[PDB]
């Protein structure tokens, strides 16, 4: 029942006037042996000239100096790599010093280059995007006939980063430059694999590679055929005037087959052929089915629905904690674990925690649609959740630990970091005049930074040097303190906060005597 | 079996094709009376300003219709008016002027219980495209019955609308009122796909070239057709690829860098060729086959086409002299469209996204038959019905109301009733949730039951989920409800119902709110009191809380024309069952406990002081 869309999407690419325009640009900066900025139809096209002379083939380490950085990349020691003549030739012909004032104020920009060009303007897409805030301008990066650029870790960087689909390499089926790059080299972003019959896109990096290795097995070898994109790019595009039906003979009455038959046309093999019958298995193999993330996501509602009931034990949980004469509030109450609320109330710490790491993972694996984390829903869900549990969350943690990191030292969940960052997707400021505490502090972290502050109180007790006593005062005590004292003056934290037997009430109380103690 | 389909028989076919013929000679519109029928034809143009209108400074020569005299063309719940070519409403316009006899001649019409039929060929088809809806909003929608159902006839007509002004006549059922026939390679249907940069040079030579007036080329020909159909190819792939819900990144990448034309076939298509008379319901599908159809197999039929593209938009005549020896069937019901298809000139590729828009249709219509069984199901109505028959009446017996209860207390019903908020949050927003990826069908926001289910669901629980905002605080994060906070499940809901109720009598509920207001002869100017009530609670009954929150804490003078609002719209909030008169006057209701704090004076000329003590 599923649909092949490879044929599809390299159509709708074909079809653009993007196409045709970044070739020309590129045709143009070719001629010229510079790079071309210049506007057609309103979109701004930067194309970088096709270098001869450099030396490809050796990978280096993105820079981690200077002013040319790629924050939005991975740090993780399989580390990134990219090609050292590229990094180079980068960083000689001042593509970012110069780029950057002609393209303020400019809303669409398209970067393109045909062979080392396309490389170049794929590292400079790149760069443009794997900034701490994204660019003021929409970036796509059409390159054709371009060799690969970095090695794996690179390339899944590009895709956990989300942002393999700004790229489209098209790439000629007899062009030797991209299918012959060192062992080491990986692809990253969407391939057109693109003939004289149709083109098809390859979105997946071990899908590039394997049809990397079918087309290896084909024949003729002439350099030249690097030098024919213009005839490529202006044959697919004038290709709509003409009806193109299938080939072969036997069109394999299932709807899912006969896409996949016409795919492997459109590369301009036969489907009885070898070569046809390993591009049929490679495209059937690209796809990897899931349930239509949209029907995904509208059904999710009801799977947050009936997790809810945990979230609400975890209210009626605080409130009693509240009412409670023990007064510690919640934290502190989790964080002892004495009662029979405590293991009743972490039993819902649980489900919900698996919820959301559910969610989270389908989001990281395509099960939810790409905007998912866009959707004002899931934003405040996440952060009502996140505002009530990751306070007991953190109690957990400090109550279990072996005395042992510290929560915020590696040891947060990711499902928060990732909710920190949906939290992104809406508006804040709408400062409010607050009339009370709010109903839960604002800050999900307080806890973990009170739990450290009083580490570094006591080992402050300890003591001895007076003037390294107000070195842990003045740099890891006193701004805690003053930053507690806004959250309270600002309201931003709940009522459990200020509970008489709470932690931090313990807390404020010990460094107020501390602190008359020593000036 | 056409007739069977469109309710439309051939004789009606041949005098709108007569009556269109005739409209050539008149100016504007021509009149046939001929036994229980009247046909308004209409002249078409073939000058460029009568297809993208000079002033129109957009891409497509489009304008979104005015809200006020198009109520139904638009989405309800997302609230997005429809799109249509400005050149082709300006030519309505100006013959619906009363400075014509075209109004009264359709009121004569009307008070005769006559068969309307508005007809036309070329842009004429357009205009008579729009004249129906004009038609509908004026008449059909306030009296529906059979004997004032319209028929709108055309015949090489170009595009006209938008994908919202084809969706909202499906919802309010009148697309099986349209039949557009298309002779195969006929260009102007094709016309309004491509950008207007795309065909301006060559457009005004392609159109005289059509304009049945002295011919005296192939190269202009050839250089309109290949532009027209350059542009048709990228719209017919990104919409298909789009509506599958594939590669969505990639799309929505790249649709930042595109300008693609909005115009959508609407009504039913019905494709001719020297054989076959194929009928189309599916706007997609028919938008496919616009550009599929009209594909060269080989050179010489490229060498052919767009001399045949000209020439074809004048087969009408041969095409309703043939009918009756042509083979009749309809795609969206057929379940082999290969035949069909190949008698088209589809290629196998063709085929593939063809089928995609028709089994597109078809996942819409399970989708929709998944909802309806999971809200017809008694696990399900028995929350709502808890809600209403258990819980209000035992927050009510508290003397406090549930608002309240829900609002502070933790009792074991209070928890129970969060979690059917939350659950009925979840089947709701499911199905928001489809309606915004355009996953149900176009009719089921006009659904009677889904509204009457849906509005049930407004008036019980908005309360809840508003106690719930502000038990919780959050009107004191992210501000007042009706601001920020407001479920956009509580407002597709609202619409559906303000739509449903209002629509008979030709009436918008914002005029309805405003035209309130001004009967409450407040003490304020018009602009003050504009800005006193912006973004308040009182527009919607379902949001009376809301209100009383953001009045309760603030002296009477701040508030005064905000209160005397909320008191003037209770009275009918109660009579339609928006509000609960058994709930809001209760000893511990937030809104009795503030209202007694209101001044003496306030509460003594009160329109609701028989219902408070102090
Ligand atoms: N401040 C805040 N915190 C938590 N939840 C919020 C907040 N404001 C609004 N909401 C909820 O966000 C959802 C947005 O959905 P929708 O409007 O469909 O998104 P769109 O993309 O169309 O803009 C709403 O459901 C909104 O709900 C309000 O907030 C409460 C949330 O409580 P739970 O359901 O228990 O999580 C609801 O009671 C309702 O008042």
């Amino acid at each position: 029942c599923r649909f092949e869309t490879s044929e599809l999407q390299a159509s709708v690419m074909i079809s653009t006037p993007l196409f045709t325009d970044s070739w020309s640009s590129c045709n143009t900066a070719n001629c010229n042996g510079s790079i071309k900025i210049h506007d057609i139809a309103g979109i701004t096209y930067v194309a970088i000239p096709a270098v001869s002379m450099i030396q490809l083939g050796n990978l280096v380490g993105l820079p981690v100096t200077g002013d040319v950085l790629f924050p939005g990349l991975s740090s993780d020691e399989p580390l990134p790599m990219v090609d050292a003549a590229i990094l180079k030739l980068f960083l000689q012909l001042k593509i970012k010093e110069g780029l950057e004032l002609e393209l303020l104020g400019k809303k669409l920009v398209v970067i393109t280059g045909h062979s080392t060009g396309g490389a170049l303007a794929a590292f400079t897409a790149l760069w443009l995007l794997s900034q701490s805030s994204p660019p003021s301008f929409r970036v796509f990066c059409i390159t054709f006939g371009s060799p690969l650029l970095g090695n794996q870790s690179l390339s899944t960087s590009i895709s956990r980063s989300r942002l393999a689909h700004n790229f489209c390499h098209v790439v000629s089926i007899h062009d030797l430059v991209p299918r012959s790059s060192n062992e080491q080299f990986w692809p990253f972003g969407t391939y057109l694999f693109c003939s004289d019959k149709g083109g098809v896109c390859l979105d997946n990096a071990g899908s590039v590679r394997l049809m990397f290795n079918i087309l290896n097995t084909t024949a003729t070898q002439n350099t030249e055929e690097h030098q024919r994109y213009g005839h490529y790019v202006f044959t697919l595009s004038h290709m709509f005037l003409k009806s193109r039906s299938f080939l072969g003979g036997s069109i394999p009455d299932n709807s899912y087959q006969a896409g996949v038959a016409l795919a492997v046309e459109a590369l301009g093999f036969s489907n009885d052929d070898t070569s046809g019958v390993l591009v049929k298995e490679c495209i059937e193999t690209a796809t990897r089915i899931v349930r239509a993330p949209i029907l995904r996501s509208a059904e999710l509602a009801n799977e947050l629905a009936s997790v809810l009931p945990a979230r609400l034990e975890i209210q009626w949980y605080k409130d009693r904690c509240d009412a409670s004469e023990e007064q510690l509030g919640y934290y502190d109450f989790f964080k002892r674990y004495s009662l029979k609320r405590d293991f009743k109330v972490n039993m819902s710490r649980i489900r919900l925690a698996k919820f959301w790491d559910t969610v989270i993972k389908m989001v990281e694996t395509n099960e939810l649609p790409f905007d998912f984390h866009l959707g004002k829903k899931w934003i405040y869900a996440s952060q009502f959740y996140q505002l009530l549990a990751e306070p007991l969350d953190i109690a957990n943690f400090y109550k279990n630990r072996d005395i042992g990191g510290h929560y915020l030292e590696g040891n947060r969940p990711k499902r928060y970091e990732v909710i920190d960052k949906w939290q992104k997707g809406v508006k804040v400021p709408e400062e409010c005049v607050r009339s009370r505490y709010a109903s839960t502090t604002q800050d999900t972290c307080f806890w973990a930074k009170l739990e450290q502050a009083k580490e570094w109180l006591d080992e402050a007790r300890k003591e001895s040097s007076d003037p390294q006593r107000r070195s842990l005062l003045r740099e890891k005590i006193v701004p805690f303190e003053s930053y507690a004292n806004t959250l309270v003056t600002k309201k931003e934290v709940s009522l459990d906060v200020k509970a008489k037997n709470s932690s931090y009430s313990v807390w404020e109380a010990n460094l107020k005597e501390f602190k008359c103690k020593m000036g | 079996a056409f007739e069977a389909l469109t309710g439309i028989n051939g004789d009606l076919i041949t005098r709108s094709w007569s009556a269109s013929k005739q409209a050539y000679l008149t100016e504007r519109y021509h009149k046939e009376e001929a036994g229980a029928v009247v046909i308004f034809a209409f002249q078409p143009s073939f000058s460029e300003k009568d297809f993208f209108d000079p002033d129109n400074k957009s891409s497509f020569g489009e304008i979104k219709l005015n809200r006020v005299q198009f109520p139904c063309m638009r989405k309800i719940g997302k609230g997005d008016v429809a799109t249509v070519n400005e050149a082709f409403l300006k030519n309505l316009e100006a013959i619906i002027d009363p400075r014509t006899s075209f109004q009264a001649s359709v009121e004569m019409a009307v008070r005769s219980r006559k068969q309307i039929v508005f007809t036309g060929h070329s842009s004429g088809g357009a205009t008579a495209i729009l004249a129906t809806v004009w038609y509908l909003e004026k008449y059909f929608i306030r009296n529906p019955n059979v004997y004032l159902e319209p028929r709108c006839v055309t015949f090489g007509a170009p595009l006209v609308g938008d994908s919202i002004f084809s969706h909202a006549l499906g919802r309010e059922k009148w697309s099986r009122f349209f039949v557009n026939f298309v002779s195969r390679f006929d260009i102007v249907p094709r016309i309004m796909l491509a950008r207007k940069a795309s065909v301006e040079e060559t457009l005004p030579h392609v159109l005289a070239q059509l304009d049945p007036r002295k011919s005296s080329s192939e190269q202009r020909i050839t250089e309109f057709y290949t532009r027209v159909m350059r542009d048709t190819s990228t719209v017919a792939n990104q919409a298909v690829c789009e509506l599958t819900g594939s590669a969505e990144a990639f799309l929505e990448t790249l649709s930042s860098f595109l300008e693609l034309s909005p115009y959508r076939p609407a009504g039913t298509f019905v494709f001719s060729t020297e054989k076959r008379l194929v009928a189309v319901n599916n706007s997609d599908a028919i938008l496919q086959m616009l550009f599929y159809t009209s594909q060269a197999s080989d050179e010489q039929e490229w060498s052919l086409i767009p001399f045949r593209s000209i020439r074809d938009h004048h087969s009408y005549e041969e095409l309703v002299q043939s009918m009756g020896k042509k083979l009749f069937n309809h795609l969206d019901g057929e379940n082999s469209i290969e035949s069909t298809l190949n008698d088209l000139g589809v290629s196998t590729r063709g085929r593939q996204y063809v089928q995609a828009a028709l089994e597109e249709e078809k996942k819409r219509v399970e989708n929709q038959k998944k909802i309806i069984q999971v809200i017809e199901q008694e696990r399900f109505l028995k929350k709502l019905a808890w809600i209403e028959d258990e819980y209000k009446p035992k927050c009510q017996a508290h003397k406090n109301g549930y608002y309240d209860s829900f609002k502070v207390s933790n009792e074991e019903n209070d928890f129970k009733a969060n979690v059917k908020r939350a659950e009925l949050a979840g089947v709701f927003d499911e199905v928001l949730g489809l309606m915004k990826k355009c996953q149900l069908p176009d009719e089921f926001e006009g659904d009677i039951d889904w509204i009457k289910l849906a509005t049930r669901y407004r008036r019980l629980v908005e309360p809840l989920d508003i106690a719930n905002y502000h038990r919780h605080l959050k009107n004191e994060d992210t501000g007042p409800y009706m601001k920020r906070g407001r479920p956009t499940r509580y407002i597709y809901a609202q619409r559906g119902y303000e739509h449903y109720i209002l629509k008979p009598n030709g009436m918008i509920a914002e005029d309805v709110f405003w035209n309130k207001v001004n009967g409450l002869n407040l003490g304020l100017q018009l602009e003050e009191i504009q800005e006193t009530l912006k973004n308040s609670g009182s527009e919607c009954g379902s949001c009376f809380w809301a209100e009383v929150e953001e009045l309760k804490g603030k002296p009477y003078e701040e508030v005064e024309v905000r209160v005397k609002t909320l008191e003037g719209m209770l009275g009918e909030w109660i009579t339609d069952g928006e509000v609960d008169d058994k709930e809001i006057f209760l000893e511990g209701s937030t809104f009795r406990k503030w209202w007694i704090t209101l001044p003496k004076n306030h509460k003594s000329h009160s329109p609701l002081r028989d219902y408070m003590m102090d």
